[PDB]
């Protein structure tokens, strides 16, 4: 507050008491927006309580998860596919700011432990299914794995166990188009660029405001006071004192106001992260559009992404039909 | 540590960490910038002289490149009207100033309440008027005994009729006949035609509302541009790289000064950045361009174990690299560089636990002859699960549990007058 | 006899440096794509252009020529022996600067009869009761001895505000034949005199070669209220400007 | 000591003052009243499917598989006891598809 | 903001400038507003191809 509205003059630090502690409250405003968001990242990928390691041989049946799952060459252990959303969004003078007492704060949790905890979940929906998400991980072949999932449809067994070689293939030629369709167009990720084009378009215009006269002589307090006795000037500097205090409320307000919308997204994504990722859904058109098999998870910058896999009929005929 | 107890108004404080202030610096000492030169103004022919002009047709005289030392009129000159606007008094010793002028004229004595802005009247409006943003003063002083003779003095005139009014700083020194009626004068006085121009009659017994005046006007303009007459102040010599305060030119701040490369044109001295505010200007005895910053910016942080406990502290600086820390309060060889800022008091370690206290980036503390540490967070447990393509587990009992869960439904009502 | 203006005519309207950023404002400004009067002295029908105009609120002056035949400028009100007037002339050797009470003639006029020399100078017939007088150090300056296609532009811009007079200058060398070229350049401050008088006309002397009734033309716009917006470089000096009232 | 045409002058000041902390009042209670209704809507919907019959979701009424829960009363809220099922003591086997 | 608070008047037109561009950041505000309304009816209705 005193770096912003005064600067290094004593007179107009001595005069601001007047109007009493009225900014420890924008302080204490916005010193509860940053708990909040270290809160909002825990509660989505904090699920896990035990670190499981991916199996070293690979004998799934036919199917390629070879482009979702860690590569140790890569630096940071990342996988082939989060390293092209790392590409797509950009985090874009800052000396100015830190002239007038604006900083940013990181945050507590690294990029890198952060690719840690959905290589786990990742590992241990393969090996045994759902039922580690309640109790203990109980081992289970995959192809006896997706039978269940099939039975779950509507569908019988048999069909399943009687054209495995053309599902896996559909599923390896379906996940081979998205790496494709991600490195051509920067586009796609288009909602989690607003966020970071807005919170950094808005403390621009604080730094701007502060060449405006609002109803006084000049807007400089260097030249304020070089011409001016005291009785005089405490008449002047009063105007820009409170021009100057009412800019900072509108910011700490739009801030509040601003804030309370991520929340709900946070809190949809905890929600279908414990059931399309953790089990199967019965609910219409909630995790795809089709009837739920399984779906994937994936981290990208300041948000989440996910991949459903979904089951989808064709070649219909005609027939006849009677009650009984 | 006694910073937080004040700002939270308490004198019990809990575990935590809490932001306090920013980092400061003092100036050193201070600086003065003027231009130098050697000749006085010209204070007796302007002031006190031989014989001044008429109200209708008024004299300018130009001043510059001298210095302006007025306490040298305290022993002769005794002004009854002394008035400034835009100034104060008491700073006139400190500025410099440009573009200064001189009038001079003589009127009558209860005449002088006229020389304002916005007024009326015949002085104010057919012989002379002043603008609205006006800045200068305005001097008079009374001179019966220099502009008066028995018989009377008729060197003096006024303007007594015009058509409209005059317009700020304007003069009109015509002469011609004045037509108030509906018959065109024709060049020759008579009925409805009038002579424009009037006289003053001073004698030595008439009452003191009847007597004569002198008046000067000064009007110049301040820290806008280059400046030739100065005050009475010294100069000095030129620290560059501290923090120190200065004055150049009349403008006071303080800051740091350092060599430029921008290059100014030639009517120009003062620069200006996005918000309204002073980094470059010029040396007015070198011709060379400077720069200003300023000497403060950098946040701080406490961490404590709660004031029941002990009264230790550590302090971590959030914009310095430990490695060679210039910036430090008091800086015990306890110095450990996180990727979050600089931490002073607290002791590093290998093995890893559960978070206490998160600073950030992926670091805690917590308090542990008992210390501080400061470890690093861990993620959890390990584990890895047999998968073959022919086996299988199936679990051959069970459990039964029980938990609970808390939910706010409803608030405090609340009216105001 | 008409011609327009697309984006001539910007000053610099404060004595202050400033690099990369953009700042608006609001002054008394040329508007753009404005309609704009041509003036002709050419002998083969010979013509010698010298009207009373207008001075409303401000006065845009721009000359192209090879050969230097404009001198000055009269301002006034009523141009006769009744009130006072301002002259700014060029004779040949040094700037004269007066500000007395004159009594013009009808055709103002210079001349040169040889080689070149100065021979006649027929403005005013008697000056009286002025208190305003400059006059600059001597110099000597080339006369005729050129032909071809114009060389020099110049442009002037005057103003008048509480007994102040002020004028923005700048030179450009441009090659071209029947037109006034097209581009972006500043005015910057020349001068500021205080005369104190009322204006409200003005007009032109030129100069002839031992002759009667040698190409040269120049142009008259006027000023308006307007805000613009104006953009600097790194080193300091405006590039472009946009009309915030021209169109939607 | 100050008679009205200079006290108003001076009055003026400190109405506007105290008139401007009145509204950060009402509109922080403004802002802050509207995140007990979504809790509110939560508790509505969880009484209603964990309380009046048995749920299919995961990890919605407790941690397991769910059987039956009841409710309780606190000031200002209410409370909720979940009861589940766990699996323990597993072991190897041999399998085949057919 | 200008028909609201000065109406036809020059002289208010011209003081308001000093305060500086404050409401271009109500209208921000309010435009951001309408978008939302009209994609809030085409996520309930328009869900058939
Ligand atoms: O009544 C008094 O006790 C003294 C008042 C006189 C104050 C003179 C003054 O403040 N200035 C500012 C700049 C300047 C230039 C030239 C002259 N000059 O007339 O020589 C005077 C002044
Ligand atoms: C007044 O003028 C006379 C004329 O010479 C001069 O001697 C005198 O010094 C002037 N007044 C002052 C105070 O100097
Ligand atoms: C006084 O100022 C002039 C102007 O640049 C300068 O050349 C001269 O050195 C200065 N005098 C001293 C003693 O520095
Ligand atoms: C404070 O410290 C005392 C001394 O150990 C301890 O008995 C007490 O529980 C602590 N807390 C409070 C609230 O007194
Ligand atoms: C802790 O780590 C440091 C850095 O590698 C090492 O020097 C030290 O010996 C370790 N402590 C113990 C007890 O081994
Ligand atoms: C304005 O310029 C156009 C272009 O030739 C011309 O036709 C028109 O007459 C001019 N305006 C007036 C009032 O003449």
């Amino acid at each position: 507050c005193t770096m912003y509205i005064c600067g290094d003059s004593t007179e107009c630090s001595n005069l601001l008491l007047q109007y009493g502690s009225f900014c420890t409250q924008l302080n204490r405003a916005l010193t509860g927006i940053a708990v909040e968001q270290d809160k909002n990242t825990q509660e989505v990928f904090a699920q896990v309580k035990q670190i499981y390691k991916t199996p070293p041989i690979k004998d799934f049946g036919g199917f390629n998860f070879s482009q979702i799952l860690p590569d140790p060459s890569k630096p940071s252990k990342r996988s082939f596919i989060e390293d092209l959303l790392f590409n797509k969004v950009t985090l874009a003078l800052i000396c100015a700011q830190k002239f007038n007492g604006l900083t940013v704060l990181p945050p507590l949790l690294t990029d890198e432990m952060i690719a840690q905890y959905t290589s786990a979940l990742l590992a241990g929906t393969i090996t045994s299914g759902w039922t580690f998400g309640a109790g203990a991980a109980l081992q289970i072949p995959f192809a006896m794995q997706m039978a269940y999932r099939f039975n779950g449809i509507g569908v019988t067994q048999n069909v399943l166990y009687e054209n495995q070689k053309l599902i896996a293939n559909q599923f390896n030629s379906a996940i081979g188009k998205i790496q494709d369709s991600l490195s051509s167009t920067a586009s796609a990720l288009g909602k989690l660029q607003d966020v970071v084009n807005q919170n950094a378009q808005a403390l621009n215009t604080l730094v701007k405001q502060l060449s405006s006269n609002f109803g006084a002589i000049s807007s400089v307090l260097n030249d304020i006071l070089s011409r001016l006795d005291p009785p005089e000037a405490e008449v002047q500097i009063d105007r820009l004192i409170t021009g100057r205090l009412q800019s900072l409320q509108t910011y700490v307000t739009q801030q509040l106001i601003r804030a309370a919308e991520i929340r709900a997204s946070a809190n949809l994504a905890a929600t279908k992260m414990s059931e399309c990722v953790l089990g199967q859904s019965k609910r219409v058109d909630f995790c795809g559009k089709g009837y739920h098999l399984m779906s994937f998870p994936q981290s990208a910058p300041h948000g989440v992404v996910f991949l459903h896999v979904t089951y989808v009929p064709a070649q219909e005929k005609n027939f006849t039909t009677a009650p009984a | 540590l006694s910073e937080t107890k004040c700002t939270l108004k308490s004198f019990t404080v809990e575990k935590g960490i809490y932001q306090t202030s920013n980092f400061r610096v003092q100036p050193t000492e201070s600086i003065v910038r003027f231009p130098n030169i050697t000749n006085l103004c010209p204070f007796g022919e302007v002031f006190n002289a031989t014989r001044f002009a008429s109200v209708y047709a008024w004299n300018r005289k130009r001043i510059s490149n001298c210095v302006a030392d007025y306490s040298v009129l305290y022993n002769s000159a005794s002004f009854s009207t002394f008035k400034c606007y835009g100034v104060s008094p008491t700073k006139l010793n400190d500025l410099c100033f440009t573009n200064v002028y001189a009038d001079s004229f003589v009127i009558r004595g209860d005449e002088v309440r006229q020389i304002a802005p916005g007024q009326t009247g015949k002085i104010a409006d057919y012989n002379y008027k002043l603008p609205d943003d006006f800045t200068g003063c305005v001097i008079a002083w009374n001179s019966n005994n220099l502009d008066s003779k028995v018989g009377g003095n008729y060197n003096y005139l006024y303007r007594l009729f015009r058509k409209s009014n005059l317009k700020p700083f304007e003069r009109d020194i015509s002469t011609e006949i004045y037509q108030a009626g509906s018959t065109p004068c024709n060049g020759v006085e008579g009925f409805n035609c009038y002579f424009p121009l009037q006289s003053y009659g001073f004698q030595p017994t008439n009452g003191v509302g009847y007597q004569p005046y002198r008046v000067v006007v000064l009007s110049f303009e301040l820290l806008h541009a280059p400046a030739t007459v100065c005050g009475p102040k010294k100069s000095t010599n030129l620290v560059k790289n501290k923090c120190v305060n200065f004055n150049f030119n009349g403008l006071t701040g303080t800051g740091v000064l350092t060599e430029s490369n921008k290059k100014f044109l030639p009517f120009q001295q003062f620069g200006r950045d996005i918000a309204d505010t002073t980094d470059a200007v010029r040396d007015p005895q070198t011709l060379e361009i400077l720069d200003i910053t300023p000497c403060s910016f950098g946040g701080v942080s406490v961490i404590t174990p709660g004031t029941n406990t002990s009264n230790q502290v550590a302090v971590l600086y959030q914009d310095v690299n430990c490695t060679e820390v210039p910036v430090a309060i008091h800086a015990g060889s306890n110095v450990f560089q996180t990727r979050a800022g600089c931490l002073i008091g607290a002791e590093h370690v290998n093995n890893s636990y559960e978070c206490d206290i998160p600073i950030g980036a992926g670091i805690c503390a917590s308090y542990q002859s008992q210390s501080i540490i400061a470890y690093t967070m861990s993620l959890g447990a390990e584990n890895s699960v047999a998968y073959s393509n022919n086996s299988i587990a199936i679990p051959t009992n069970f459990t039964i549990s029980v938990t609970t869960e808390i939910l706010p439904v409803s608030m405090t009502k609340t009216s105001v007058d | 006899a008409y011609t327009n203006s697309f984006t001539r005519g910007v000053y610099y309207p404060d004595k202050v440096f400033r690099s990369s950023v953009l700042h608006s404002t609001q002054d008394l400004f040329l508007p753009f794509f404005s309609n704009v009067t041509w003036f002709h002295a050419i002998h083969v029908t010979k013509r010698f252009d010298n009207p009373v105009l207008p001075f409303n609120d401000g006065v845009y002056f721009a000359s192209t020529e090879k050969s230097n035949i404009i001198r000055g400028w009269i301002f006034g009100t009523t141009l006769d022996s009744k009130t006072q007037s301002l002259l700014i002339v060029n004779n040949a050797t040094n700037v004269v600067i007066k500000v007395c009470e004159f009594q013009f003639c009808n055709d103002p006029f210079l001349g040169v009869y040889y080689s070149w020399m100065e021979s006649e100078f027929r403005v005013y017939s008697s000056a009286n009761n002025c208190t305003f007088e400059y006059v600059s150090q001597p110099f000597l300056m080339d006369l005729e001895g050129k032909q071809g296609n114009f060389k020099n532009l110049r442009e002037f811009v005057f103003k008048n505000i509480d007994g102040y007079f002020k004028i923005y200058s700048k030179h450009t060398p441009i090659n071209l034949v029947r037109d006034l070229p097209q581009g972006f350049s500043a005015l910057e401050p020349l001068v500021d005199l205080p005369i104190g008088i009322n204006i409200t006309r003005f007009q032109t002397l030129l100069a002839l070669h031992r002759s009667y009734l040698g190409a040269a033309a120049y142009y008259v716009g006027y000023l308006q209220p307007r805000t613009f917006l104006l953009k600097y470089n790194e080193n300091g000096t405006i590039t472009d400007a946009v009309d915030c009232a021209l169109d939607p």
